DNA sequence: CCCTGTCTGGCGTCCTCTCACCTATGA
DNA sequence: TCATATTATTACGCCAGACAGGG
């Protein structure tokens, strides 16, 4: 839920390169972040240090 | 109550839509109303087909836009949502509408 | 962690952070609409002791 | 949805289901090694990117599963033996399958 | 002269403590020694309406305002009153009443409950709306039309590829 | 003001194995 | 189902470390 404690546009995505909304799966396609959830599709390992 | 309007040109496709709809919600609803046909559209055309004249000489076309109206007597909790992943086939514009 | 029954034994940590985001909601909506000071001042050690 | 008990089973072939019966459930005498089948389980995968066929196979059989993820039950790494008793036990309102 | 003190309940059983204290004074009958009893008011539900129904109205944090008198007697009638904690003040000894200049400002924005406010709002297309009403209950999407003369925004449940466009209403659905 | 009971906090062995049991409320 | 938010037992044994009391 948005945006309690465990929350995926503070603290990023559940899934790698998995966005919320999904919208960018490509590997031609990284580093641009999203604009429906407003998640940047990177890795879920960022959710052990934000 | 659920209504679904599926439209297409073709009507073995759109057939082919309406039977997948009703599984979807048999399984996890109940008393799907059915797959009610209305009236196809046959929107007609004749065009000149001569490149300069000859009037007489003419190719009549039309485009039979078919209708099946299926309708959701009971929405659940799983049945409305199940939709949302199921997409059909293409070229078969569907149109939920709830009450 | 999920106990695979259905629900979830949390850890006490997300116990404590809900306690003192409740507590803390809560005195920011006291703050407010302008509660009488004995109540914030109770709403304050509230959150002081979460 | 929900899982699945029976034996039509993705990613096995005639080895692994040959100690199985026709509804998922080992046999009552089979005498298993460490790691075969003893309740073959599937649960629900999905369409996601459903193609041509996939989706012609969404609207011919009418089951949408379809491939599943194996959750079958196995023998932990081992241990022998024979089974000797099956129970199963049934929430009320569910459909009983043959062995049931 | 009766004056206000605030009282301090389990929070949610709170309309049981007003009457459990309601009956306490009428069982030991210092009648003379209580006025009233105040409780959860305010109701404003969620956003705006003008129609019944909606509830879901709560203001009153756990708190239970007594109109009284200050003997020992009738504070420990108060602290015997299941439910209770106790009073909220400086000390235990003398607990404390709370206001007065503040009574005659809260007196008037009492009298002004219904009469002329409800200030209007606003919206816009972006980045998506919430629905927690009716079978699109649980589900996200987009306004891609917001009808301010029938108050009504165009929002498609948005399914990934081709979704179909409802309308809800603002209370229907969260920004 | 230097002894002094008194009170408050802070320790208390490593490693392993088996089993069961898990917040209430509620218009 | 979806926000509301904390009360009616005692039964270790030193051993430092800080504190109000009093000759």
């Amino acid at each position: 839920e948005r945006d309690g404690l465990f929350c995926a546009r503070i603290f990023g995505p559940v899934k790698d390169y998995e966005c919320l909304c999904g919208k960018y799966k490509r590997l031609k396609h990284r580093g641009v972040i999203c604009e429906k959830c407003g998640v940047e599709v990177t890795q879920t390992k960022v959710r052990r240090e934000r | 109550r659920i209504r679904i309007r599926l439209k297409a040109f073709d009507h073995r496709l759109i057939d082919q839509a309406t039977a997948e709809i009703v599984e979807t919600a048999k399984r996890t609803g109940a008393q799907v109303r059915g797959p009610i046909p209305l009236p196809t559209r046959k929107e007609r055309f004749t065009v000149l087909i001569s490149p300069h004249v000859n009037k007489d000489a003419r190719d009549q076309y039309e485009i039979r836009t078919h209708l099946r109206l299926v309708d959701i007597v009971e929405p659940t909790e799983k049945t409305v949502d199940a939709l949302m992943r199921l997409d059909l086939a293409a070229g078969v514009d569907v149109q939920i509408s709830l009450g | 962690v999920p106990l695979d029954g259905g629900r979830f034994a949390t850890s006490d940590l997300n116990d404590l952070y809900r306690r003192v985001i409740n507590r803390n909601n809560r005195l920011k909506r006291l703050l407010d609409l302008a509660a009488p000071d004995i109540i914030v001042r109770n709403e304050k050690r509230m959150l002081q002791e979460a | 949805g929900p899982e699945e008990i029976t034996a039509d089973i993705p990613n096995v072939g005639e080895a692994a289901l040959s100690k199985l019966d026709e509804s998922g459930i080992v046999y009552i005498g089979a005498e298993v090694t460490g790691g075969d089948i003893l309740v073959g389980k599937v649960t629900p995968k999905g369409e996601t990117q459903l193609t041509p066929e996939e989706k012609l196979l969404r609207a011919i059989f009418g089951e949408k599963a379809s491939d599943v993820k194996d959750s079958s039950l196995r023998v932990p790494n081992g241990v022998s033996g024979t089974v000797i008793d099956v129970q199963v036990f049934t929430r009320d309102g569910v459909e009983k399958d043959k062995r049931a | 002269k009766k004056r206000w003190y605030v009282v301090q309940a389990f929070s949610g059983f709170e309309g049981r403590v007003a009457t459990s204290l309601r009956e306490h004074i009428k069982l030991h009958n210092m009648e003379d020694l209580f006025g009233e009893v105040m409780v959860p008011t305010e109701e404003v539900v969620e956003i705006r309406g003008g129609q019944r129904r909606k509830s879901e109205r709560k203001f009153f944090p756990g708190y239970v305002l007594v109109q009284m008198v200050m003997n020992d007697a009738s504070w420990h009638l108060v602290r015997s009153v299941p439910r209770v904690m106790g009073f909220i003040g400086g000390t235990s000894d003398r607990p404390a009443p709370i206001s007065d200049k503040e009574v005659d400002a809260i007196m008037n924005r009492l009298q002004q409950v219904g009469d002329k406010p409800r200030p209007k709002t606003l919206f816009e297309p972006g980045e998506m709306v919430r629905v927690n009403d009716g079978p699109f209950a649980d589900f996200n999407g987009v306004v891609e039309e917001v009808d301010y003369e029938k108050s009504r925004l165009k929002v498609s449940v948005s399914i990934f590829g081709r979704a179909t466009p409802v309308e809800l209403d603002f209370s229907q659905v969260e920004k």
